[PDB]
């Protein structure tokens, strides 16, 4: 079975940074750049 | 800038690119959830 | 304040620059952002639905003589811009029968009466000697994105259901510069830039979107107790 | 100075003023002297509780 | 695709009033809503008292002999009248008010001036005292949104005090989107729109101001070049 990610699946970066993904938004929800781009994902800055 | 209003986020945002892994830890394997079923041999309590 | 006036700037078919000026302060955003979001959602398209390969069972398989697997495969097709050019058409099965070696490009389908093809040099996969691909690629017309495990489309027993992303529409941004008219210097200019796959204009797309907000516009109508 | 709240959050919305910017404005029969953003917080609790007083 | 979408209205008396459109698209709840909440801040046209003058005044921090208040609350209390032009070809209007003490002066002190009409007559302008004199000229324009008075400084007459002007009837404005379903479509929008109103106008008549404003500017996408 070929998985994509979900609501609930565990994300991590190599500095000890991890969460599940809780909500998945549609493209034109996200933060963009002036320019047009949509940001792939958010972290709380909280966590630093 | 906020996809949803079209405003700017009130103050500069540290935005970049970041390498995060997807881990195996994931939802689809650890949801479970049960009304009846087997019993234990001698105890005749739930299996785990 | 008076109408404001309309510019146009189109690179071809994928890009486009939409000018209007001068506006009320604060409007820049009011019509901006709304249309950004219309664009960016809910412009119908095509895409590729499913695929059938001769002698594949399912996508997690290689053919023999071909250098990418049914999954690299699916993901070539993904990138596949195909153009109606008969609004009333819904579906079409583009057919590709290929013999190794060679490149075979998405200019390899054969033709097909009011479909084109708008990346003809799109890679598909690489035959080895002795390799052969005869394939059947259907293409529906939809909006969204709507994954295999929703549509689940098999024109037939072994086809393989394809992930659905029918927004002809890449990127859209607007600006809102500093403009004066007059003696009143707090107006709007606005400039919406839309990047498009080439089988929907950006102007196609940019009236479209106009046309979906003034539809729900009238929705605030016939109130009820 | 401002005669109400929702007047001063008016001028916040037109970005006349921001709301950590302390300025002037009459709630519940006082001149208070805080910011948009205070006054903003206390119409969040009294509406929450239904009770103004 | 989903069908029209359904408008109620819950409507108390002429300053308060609940809007609600459901089943919506997703994502078409911020769309829709962003947009009507700032047109209603900053785009219906409204009254407000832009200029006033009091006898023997020379600044606006001073105090008036006679009077309870100070110069600074009686430009607050002018701030709260709501006042409406019965007559579209009226563009401004000067309310005169001489009191004598030791009345309460109230809005409907002010002569009756004609297609004027004083929508809160029971707003209370000034305490006086034995031998307060209270002889105001208050000027009051036709505008849009929230004008400060350092930025149009009106004044008619030497030492008038221009005021700020709050010509938006709309008070304030909440929208609300929440997650509904259609049978198996869970990613429904419901909008709910609140608008707060000062009375001139009521909730549905500045919603289909707001709406009509929306509108007309879509048509600005008409004629490239
Ligand atoms: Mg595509």
């Amino acid at each position: 079975q070929k998985r994509k990610l979900q609501v609930g699946d565990k994300l991590a970066n190599r500095h000890g940074n991890k969460g599940v993904v809780a909500k998945i938004l549609p493209v034109e929800d996200m933060p963009h750049l002036p320019d047009g781009t949509p940001v792939d994902v958010i972290l709380n800055p909280l966590g630093v | 800038y906020d996809g949803r209003t079209g405003e700017p986020i009130e103050g500069p945002i540290v935005v970049g690119q970041m390498f995060i892994m997807k881990l195996y830890h994931m939802v689809e394997d650890k949801m479970h959830a049960r009304s009846t079923g087997p019993y234990s041999l001698i105890t005749q309590q739930p299996l785990g | 304040l008076k109408a404001p006036v309309f510019t146009v700037r189109t690179q071809g078919r994928e890009y486009g620059e939409f000018v209007l000026e001068p506006l009320e302060r604060g409007f820049g955003v009011t019509l901006g952002n709304p249309l950004r979001r219309i664009l960016l959602s809910s412009i119908p398209g095509t895409a590729v639905t499913s695929v059938y390969i001769e002698d594949v069972l399912h996508e997690f398989s290689t053919i023999p003589g071909v250098k990418e697997d049914v999954v690299e495969i699916i993901l070539n097709l993904k990138e596949l811009v195909v153009r109606f050019l008969n609004p009333s058409l819904q579906t079409v099965t583009l057919l590709l029968k290929a013999e190794g070696p060679k490149e075979v490009k998405a200019r390899d389908f054969l033709p097909v009466a009011d479909v084109e093809i708008m990346n003809p040099d799109l890679h598909i996969a690489t035959l080895e000697e002795g390799g052969r691909l005869n394939m059947e690629v259907r293409v529906d017309r939809g909006v969204g994105y709507v994954p295999a495990e929703k549509h689940g489309i098999k024109d037939r027993i072994n086809a393989i259901p394809v992930d659905a992303v029918f927004s002809p529409v890449r990127r859209v941004a607007f600006q809102v510069e500093d403009t004066r008219l007059g003696q009143r210097t707090d107006l709007d200019k606005l400039t919406l830039r839309i990047w498009t796959d080439g089988s929907v204009t950006p102007l196609e797309a940019l009236n479209q979107a106009v046309e979906i907000l003034r539809e729900h516009l009238t929705y605030f109508s016939n109130p009820q107790a | 100075v401002f005669a109400n709240p929702d007047e001063a959050l008016l001028a916040v919305a037109h970005g006349i003023v921001d709301l950590q910017d302390v300025v002037t404005v009459r709630y519940m029969g006082k001149r208070l002297e805080t910011s948009p953003g205070r006054i903003l917080f206390a119409r969040i609790v009294a509406e929450a509780v239904e009770d103004e007083k």
